[PDB]
């Protein structure tokens, strides 16, 4: 009735992709961890804009739109910023929010391409994975973009402008002896990454006794979050969530009893 | 319209990647060869270039409505 | 026009209890929990967690309407072994499995890099 | 006691029509002794069987084996009695007929008993003798042994 005592092999680690194996875990657990990649994990986003000119083919919530999926590097500021809902301050500070600026006309007849690059933020940090750029919007010439841009600490369930991954690969069983899928022609189905038989055999031999285990990860990252730091979050936002929902279940236990 | 950002259905940053496709293919690659060149593995990603039709190229021939 | 507000999935309005804790009384030593703004990553955690205990008899969650977000959680367990103590060591079991998990997902990384 | 049949079959066939099922396979099963036809659904992905092996098949009211009624729930903790665990395959089903080869006036020479363990069918023909245990709408836990 105790915990199963999880281990990690991390095979790739780049400044996009991290590939790690999780062993000795439920495939409950590796499937929540998978989906706090992409739903719990906390990332600074636009989602305020205000628009003073626009001038461009694209309308304002079009602009606005493209703003709000513009990632952005929120490394290490995205635990200390806290939600504008718990924040203290009206509207917007610094302490929940990034501020960012606008400010592009196309005065030569050379087409303008609005870049993330001409994005400024306030914060030397918070910058959209800029160290090409993201198009924002192509001006000709008489054109003009300025706006405001407020980034606030979100995670993917509320929007996907907070997912901070891009395709996270998720696997168990990669020959298939759990038989958890059944091939009506197992030979025609191409082996996996992970797969440890030869090519003569097309599946492993059943195993009764067998449970979902070693889960085969590949989370890729936008850029907003380090991959690694992706895992990590996650880990901390699932354990803050069931902390969070024992906190309340001990007060509900003490108050009915 | 304009290329998106945020590949659909996984979320990948496609929008950095138009004018870098198109140059890939006005050089010498085909365009599978100038999708993997872009990094763009998934076919979710590769339909959002291979697909994608730039409308706002025709939308800037129109002049502006204040000069 | 009738759309929700998309925090509404997570966050708890005015009055909301996050936990309703509720007696089955088909079966002695069940109980139901309703959690609300929760979805299957906590439940199906929970529920996997639950069935490794040899004392739970029943261990299931389910979410009445997707467009809703509420789970319910049903626990039953042995006599002499109340179904919130099942609860309780269900999170705190999985909160320790996710702390190693974490410090060992460190150490790896640390490895990993210049090692 | 609460044993209501057991004998050692002899698997004569595995799906002598076609294999209507990737995980249920139909033993068609004779026994020593009693001499009788047995056909039993059993899974094979869990349980493999072959042709001509040997097998112990007990039928018996409740596993504790003692004298209870098992009252027809699922316990995993019910160690307490020591239920029959000498089996490697127990099945659990309710026999849904009885039929008979008696004629009006005569009584039945041989009986045929159905069960449905969970929707893998089971008949056992043979001799009124050793059959009149099966009462149609009862409860039976089958119980087979590999042996060498
Ligand atoms: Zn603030
Ligand atoms: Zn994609």
């Amino acid at each position: 009735p105790y915990a199963n005592q999880p281990t990690v092999r991390i095979t790739e680690l780049t400044d996009e992709n991290v590939k790690f194996i999780i062993e000795n875990t439920d495939l409950a657990v590796a499937n929540s961890i998978r989906r706090v990649f992409i739903a719990e994990v906390p990332i600074i986003a636009i989602d305020w804009v205000q628009i003073d000119a626009n001038s461009s083919v694209l309308h304002d919530e079009f602009i606005a739109h493209r703003l709000g999926l513009i990632p952005l590097i929120s490394d290490d500021i995205v635990d200390k910023l806290q939600y504008s809902r718990d924040c203290t301050c009206e509207e917007f500070c610094p302490e929940c929010s990034v501020e960012f600026t606008l400010d592009v006309r196309c005065n030569e007849d050379q087409t303008r391409h609005v870049t993330s690059r001409d994005l400024i933020s306030n914060s030397p940090r918070v910058i959209p994975v800029t160290s090409d750029d993201i198009l924002i919007v192509k001006l000709r010439k008489g054109q003009e973009l300025r706006l405001r841009a407020y980034a606030k600490k979100g995670f993917g369930k509320e929007h996907a402008k907070w997912n901070p991954t891009a395709g996270v690969a998720f696997e168990y069983d990669p020959d298939n002896a759990l038989r958890h899928t059944v091939y009506p022609k197992p030979e025609e189905w191409p082996k996996s990454e992970y797969s440890e038989l030869d090519e003569d055999e097309s599946q492993a031999p059943y195993d009764p006794n067998g449970k979902p285990e070693r889960f085969y990860y590949n989370v890729e990252s936008c850029g907003s979050l380090r991959p690694e730091t992706i895992v990590l979050s996650a880990l901390s936002g699932l354990k803050k969530k069931l902390s969070d929902l024992q906190t309340q279940l001990s007060h509900e236990i003490q108050s009915d009893v | 319209m304009i290329i998106p950002v945020r590949c659909f259905t996984c979320g990948k940053i496609v929008g950095n990647k138009w004018e870098a496709y198109l140059g890939l293919l006005q050089a010498e690659y085909t365009e599978g060869d100038a999708l993997d060149a872009l990094g763009l593995k998934r076919y979710c990603c590769r339909r959002m270039l291979l697909a994608h039709v730039d409308l706002i190229e025709k939308l800037l021939n129109y002049a502006p409505l204040e000069k | 026009m009738n759309a929700p507000p998309a925090f509404e999935s997570f966050l708890l309005f005015e009055g909301e209890k996050k936990i309703t804790i509720n007696k089955d009384t088909k079966v002695p030593n069940a109980c139901l929990f309703t959690i609300n703004k929760e979805d299957h990553t906590l439940g199906n955690i929970i529920k996997s967690q639950l069935l490794k205990d040899p004392q739970v008899l029943f261990a299931g969650y389910k979410v009445p309407h997707p467009l809703e977000h509420k789970i319910i959680i049903r626990v039953q367990t042995t006599p002499d072994y109340s179904p919130q103590e099942a609860f309780t060591n269900a999170i705190t079991d999985l909160i320790s499995e996710l702390s190693l998990l974490e410090e060992r997902f460190r150490v790896a990384i640390k490895d990993k890099q210049e090692g | 006691a609460g044993i209501l049949f057991e004998d050692i079959f002899d698997v004569k066939d595995i799906d002598p029509e076609g294999k209507k099922f990737d995980r249920v396979s139909r033993l068609h099963c004779e026994s020593e002794s009693f001499k009788m036809d047995l056909i039993l659904d059993v899974n094979i992905q869990i349980y493999p069987v072959d042709l001509g092996d040997k097998f112990r098949l007990v039928i018996a009211s409740t596993l504790y084996e003692d004298g209870t009624l098992d009252d027809g729930e699922y316990n995993p903790t019910d160690d307490r009695p020591s239920r029959a665990d000498q089996f490697e395959y127990v099945m659990y089903g309710k026999v849904y007929r009885i039929e008979g080869d008696e004629t009006s006036t005569e009584a039945a020479t041989r009986l045929s008993a159905y069960v449905s363990y969970g929707g893998l069918l089971m008949r056992l023909q043979g001799d009124a003798n050793n059959l009149h245990g099966f009462e149609v709408d009862s409860r039976v836990y089958l119980l087979m042994k590999k042996l060498a």
